[PDB]
């Protein structure tokens, strides 16, 4: 239970899963340009 | 061509050539912008009616 609609789309991309606590996981966001 | 059907293409590689160079169509008009440059030039999106 996330969303309830989704109406408009311009993007989709599927790829592989990028996944005592055990795992340390490190992100870094950014947008720069678009990118 | 009441409920004509919209494509919306994204997020791939577009290969005009084979559209043009094909024999079976009987209109390729194309406005505002030329065949031969198309397999070049890059889009952000193509609608497809
Ligand atoms: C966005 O969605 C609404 C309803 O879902 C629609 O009326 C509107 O034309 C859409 N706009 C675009 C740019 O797709």
């Amino acid at each position: 239970g996330v969303y309830s609609s989704a109406n408009n789309c311009t993007f989709e991309y599927v790829s592989q899963p990028f996944l005592n606590f055990k795992n340390l996981r490190e992100f870094v966001f950014k947008n720069i340009d678009g990118y | 061509v009441y409920a004509w059907n919209r494509k919306r293409i994204s997020n791939c590689v577009a290969d005009y050539s084979v559209l043009y160079n094909s024999a079976s169509f009987s209109t390729f008009k194309c406005y505002g912008v030329s065949p031969t440059k198309l397999n070049d030039l890059c889009f952000t999106n193509v609608y497809a009616d």
